[PDB]
Formats: structure tokens, sequence, C-alpha cells
RNA sequence: UGCCCACCCGGUCAUAGUGAGCGGGUAACACCCGGACUCGUUUCGAACCCGGAAGUUAAGCCGCUCACGUCAGAGGGGCCGUGGGAUCCGAGAGGGCCCGCAGCCUCUCUGAGCUGGGAUGG
RNA sequence: UGGGGCGGCACUCCCGCGAAAAGAUAACACGGGAGCCCAAAGGUCGGCUCAGGCGGUACAGAACGCCGCCGUAGAGCGCAAG
RNA sequence: AGGCAGCUCGCGGGGUAGAGUGACAGAUCGGGGGCUCCAGGCGCCUGGGGCUUCCGGUCUAACUCCGAACCCACGAG
């Protein structure tokens, strides 16, 4: 049988959380930066924060920043030779490096 | 000295009579604890229903009513007549809480009359306290206090032996 | 606690001073805050600012130096003395450079008339423009008219309302009456500098 | 002065936690005293809110000891994997060698709160 | 379509596993679901804490109401699974 | 006028082999102590059942308090 392609499908252990990050959003000093164009980011998907939330494919993924609609980013992504363009939330992102 | 602080005090005799259902028996209930009482009474509702007993979420079953300082140790004075040799030391609790219960309301020493609203039975818990139990009970900064500061069981009878000369 | 699976809770949820829902809301939307705290004996104000390592204070304002610096009187925490120390803390941000600010309750209950209404009002006047509803205080709790009214009834009860302090015994002539005439000759002092 | 000790707002979110027992305050933090007024309890000035100040270190809070929890370092013990190679072994299951990397559990011992911004005390 | 037929639907969609710790990946493979329901089961604001157990209370009983102690979730969140 | 099929360093992502079971869910073999009922024998003894507690043992494609080799995104060389 061929695999249902929902948008959280084979997501069983990459959306989990571990027993000491589980709770409403923990980390407030990663919000309290405003990312300006040019910098570099990681897509790290938060589980326990539904709303502008990426797909699996990008998870672990660097982008870049290149604008910003409303309190959400534009990044810019690699998948393989193409460029794509995401509108995350800041708490599904990281700084790198 | 210290000791003011660790004094045992009484507080919040709450008075219940659990009746079993709803309606046609709440309002004379509720008639009756008013003027045991002196102060407005409140319905109880029902915990998780069970769909036997009777009982459903959200039916009032039963009627409270709570007493605080010099009105708590005045009503006390009048329902212990009854009960003198009903308290045991088997219903101390080893946290400063006692309770017992009434089987006929008339049996109190009190203007009882049989009218045609009938006949209840009736509970009474008492609570006994030390100073410094707002730390449970305050909104900001709660805490807990430890067993130390608690009102110990032994302690609890000799304050119900003084100030109320009850037996046993 | 018993083990690897116990998740313990943020420390200053744990201690009952931080409500982390609603500082959740302030850092998304980037807030300057206006910060009314009371306690038992009296009322700090503090105006903040969000960083990495931990808040920043852009000004500060205390109970206590209004009887240190401006011969106040009356209590440290009652409803003119709330309003006279947030009248002083928006005098001390407007020219540190802030215009406006946004109100942080904290774990305090909003009541119509209280006393974390009257810091807010009490800024207002000096100059911060804090956004507020239309259900501040009361402008006769300000002035401590409510307070002369109670010491007014002594005539009853045989005791004056301000019973001397812990050491006003021989050094403090307090006059609850004139409470209300005592609270603008302060407030005029603080409003010149 | 001083530096660090509480308090207000925090960051890190158990090496920081939980329980028990003890130590410490003439200020600060609290319990505490009372309700005319703003406000309030489907009853209760208990809670919330307002006004106060006699009393206390007994609670909270801070520090110390001991039990368990947690994160590491060291030591004894149980289990064990893998990327590349060969006309290597073996009937196969599997195994050995060459070059390249490790891991998990359990006992025993030893430690265990750091830190940014502002008004009281030493 | 392990010839076709009979059967089934692996013929549209969703969850787990197959799947080899990025991505992609087949089987008439395995374990199952959807084709709706709700004017509230939707929006916001406030207060509160759940399942289970222990001590004391008339009828009261494992399970009615009241007074206390513990409880990291062992509950609930329309419906499958995560 | 730059490009990336390869490698190194830096900085991140992951839940597989293994390993565990008192860390969740299921399965699974024995012993000691305490409580209770039933049956048999002369208050005791023996057997069966249920709960609790402690000690050891066996497992998991649709278990995880853990966790390699390895693979991958980006920057520089």
């Amino acid at each position: 049988v061929a695999r249902s392609k929902g948008y959280r499908s084979k997501t069983r252990k990459l959306l989990e959380k571990k027993v000491r990050e589980k709770g409403a959003i923990p980390k407030l000093s990663l919000l309290m930066h405003d990312y300006s164009q040019g910098e570099y980011v990681v897509v790290k998907i938060n589980p326990s924060i539904h709303k502008g939330m990426p797909h699996r494919r990008y998870h672990g993924k660097v982008g870049l920043v290149v604008g910003k609609r409303g309190k959400a980013y534009e990044v810019k992504v690699n998948i393989g030779d193409k460029e794509r363009v995401l509108i995350v939330r800041p708490e599904h992102l990281i700084p790198f490096n | 000295k210290e000791n003011v602080m660790r004094r045992v005090v009484l507080d919040k005799v709450t008075v219940n009579i659990g009746v079993g259902e709803s309606g046609e028996r709440l309002q004379k209930a509720y008639q009756l604890v008013q003027e045991l009482t002196g102060v407005k009474p409140v319905y109880t509702k029902g915990r998780k229903s069970i769909r036997e007993f009777g009982v459903r979420k959200g039916a009032p079953i039963g009627v409270k009513a709570t007493l605080r300082r010099q009105a708590a140790v005045e009503f006390l004075k009048k329902v212990l007549p009854a009960v003198n040799f009903r308290l045991k030391q088997s219903s101390f609790d080893n946290y400063g809480n006692v309770s017992f219960g009434i089987a006929e309301h008339v049996l109190i020493p009190g203007t009882r009359y049989d009218p045609e609203i009938g006949i209840f039975g009736m509970d009474v818990a008492i609570t006994l306290v030390r100073p410094g139990y707002r730390t449970m009970k305050r909104k900001r900064k709660k805490a807990s206090i430890p067993r130390r500061h608690r009102v110990t069981k032994e302690e609890a009878i000799n304050f119900m032996k003084e100030n109320f000369n009850v037996t046993i | 606690t018993q083990g690897p699976n116990y998740r313990i809770k943020f420390r200053r949820r744990r201690e009952g001073k931080t409500d982390y829902y609603t500082r959740y809301t302030y850092v998304i939307n980037n807030a300057i805050r206006f910060v009314p705290r009371l306690t038992n004996k009296y009322v700090i104000v503090s105006v903040s600012k969000f960083d990495q390592k931990g808040d920043i204070m852009i000004a500060y304002a205390h109970s206590i130096e209004l009887v240190k610096k401006y011969g106040w009187k009356g209590d440290t925490n009652n409803t003119p003395a709330a309003y006279l120390t947030g009248y002083l803390a928006g005098l001390r941000a407007v020219k540190s450079g802030v215009k406006a600010a946004v109100s942080d309750i904290g774990l305090f209950v909003p009541v119509k008339g209280g006393r974390i209404f009257a810091v807010i009002k009490g800024a207002i006047d000096a100059g911060l423009k804090v956004p507020v509803g239309d259900l501040g205080k009361l402008k006769d709790r300000v002035n401590g008219s409510h307070i002369s009214a109670y010491a007014q009834k002594l005539k009853n009860e045989n005791q004056e309302l301000y019973n001397k302090l812990f050491s006003s015994y021989i050094q403090r002539g307090l006059d609850p009456v004139l409470l209300p005439q005592h609270f603008e000759e302060v407030l005029n002092k603080i409003k010149e500098n």
C-alpha cells in the first residue's frame, strides 16, 4: 500500500519532545532578537507551537533571512538546486553558528 | 514569646446537610439551616454522575454554611450539649480536624419544633489552625507549611477539653 | 520529584512570582513595560526593557524616597502614596527618553479605584503615554479624602486613625484629618525640580 | 568605603528539585491588627480589595546538616555494535584478520547554584 | 490482477509500521480509519485543577455532600492512529 | 567570471544497530515476608485463591529514561 501524504505524515518521532523540553514555550531569550536581512538561521520545528509551522522536509536546514511580513519572517532555503521561500514564525527559528 | 504564634485557634466551623437529591427537600433544608446559623446558606453541586443514588453533575444535592470568628464559638456552644458524649478520640485526625454527626435535628437543646417541614440530620466540621496559614491560601508567592507547624492530634484534644469542657 | 519522568517548572513559577503566559505576549510584541509592584509597606515602580541576559531598568522609583527626599508624612503604601510614586516614576522615565509604555500588572487583580490603577494614573499626568481603558481609578481617592472621613469619625471610638508608627513616638506628628491638604504641597514639591 | 546578603524585575530552567530537623532578623521581606470607604465573597473581610500598625522569628523567605532525586568525574561488574577491503574461512547461518570510529546499563566513592539590571542592611 | 475468472479494492483521502537516525522509496504487505458532527464542541476574558488513593463524618455503601493530606497527568480535549 | 562530482575544519539536524525494562505500553518465569477467604487434618498445620512488599530471570516491526558507526544543510579552506 502506498503511504498517505498528509502534512504531518511520518513524523511520529521527528515531532517528539524530550521529557525536559515539554510545556508551553520555555525559551523566551531567543525571541528577544530581531533578525535583520542577511542573517542566517536554522529551521527547527517546535512541536507544541502550532502556528506558522514549517514542513518536515525543512527541519534542520539553514536559511537566509530576506524580509519580514507581520511577525513572521521570509527565509530563503535550498532544497536541491531550487530556491524556496518560507514564511516562518520566530518560535521555529534559531540563529546559526 | 514565640509561643504566642504557635497557639491553637478556632476557625471555620462548617455545617453540612446532605439530602442526596434535588427538589422539594432542599428548600426546607435550606430554611432549616437558615435559623440554626443565622446566615444565608449555599447549595452544593454534585460531583461526577453515578446514575445510581440519583446524583448527577451540576445538580444541587446539599446545603452548607460556614461560620467564622466569634460566631463559630457561639454556634458550637449550642450544638455541643446535644452530643457531649459523642465526641471520641478516634474522630480526631492528625492535622487538627474533628467532625461529628447529629442524627436528629430536634435533639439539640434549643427551641426546635416539629412543623410540617419534617426532620433532618446535620454534620459539623471543626478546623483547628495556627497563625501563618495564609501562606497556603494567598494568591501571590503561595507556599507550603511543614508538619512542624501543623496542629497535632494530641494538642487538638486539649483545645476541646479547654474552652468547651467536652468529654473523652 | 521522583526521577527521570519529572519536569521541573520555571524557578519564578515555582516561587509564585512571574506569570509566563502574559510575559510571552510582551516578548513577541517587543513591549516596553511600566511595572507597578506593591508590598506590605511600600510601592515599587520600574520601567524595564527586554534583553538576552536579563531586563534592563530604564527608570526606577521607590516609596521610601518619598519620605527621605520630599517630606511625605502619611502612610507609604496607601492610595495617595501610590499616585505620588507613579507621578515620580513617569517624570524619571520621560526625562530618560521613553514617551510611551505598556502597563504590566503582574499577578495583581485589576480592580477599579485601587492602588495599582492609581500608580498608572499618576504616571499619565506626569507625561508618560500609557494606554488605558476608560475604567481607571476615582479622583476622590488620590487626595486621600476617604482616609480623612475615617479619621473624622474619631468621635465614637475615641481613637484617631494614625496611631504612632514604629518610631513616630517622639518624632512624627501624624495628622490624618488634614491629609488632602498635605498631599498637594508634596505634589507641588516633586512637580518642580 | 568596601565587597556580599536579602528585596523588586529577570536570564539559565533539577549540579538549581523534594521532605525532615535546626540556625538567622530591633531596617528590609513576611506573618500579623481592622473594615467606614473603592472592591468583594451563587454563604464567610477566609480569598480578592482597601486602611493600618500592637505583636513575633513560630510559618513563608535565606543559610546549614541528613535522607532520597538529578548532572558529572573516577573505579569494579554485565552486554555489545559498525563505514571500507580480499578468487579470506564456512554447506549455510555466521566468524576471523587489515585500515577507520565508537557506545549503553548497573554498583562504589567524591562534589553540586551559577548569573544580568535597580532601592534597604553589614 | 504471481494466466483469466470468482473474490477483494492495495481505484480519492488520513494515521502508525514496512523505511535501513537528512530527503525519496515497492508488495493482492501488516494494524486501522474518512465521505461527517457542533450556534456551540466557535471568539475572548476571569477563576479553578484532573484520574487514583488515605484520615474524620447519620442515613453513607468501593463509589452522593462536608473537613483535611498526597497526587507530573497515571484524566480530559466530538470521531482512527500518532 | 565563476562552478562543485571529492575531502578537512567549524557549526547544527536525526532516533537506526545496540542497550534497557523501577522510564511509559504490552508480554513473561521463579523465590521470601505480611493480610484474607475457602477445603482437609489434629488454637495449630497443609493446599488453592486475591492484594501488597522485597529479590532475581526472559522479550518487542507497529515500546523508549538512553544511544553509535553513518548520512545530510550552511560558511571558510
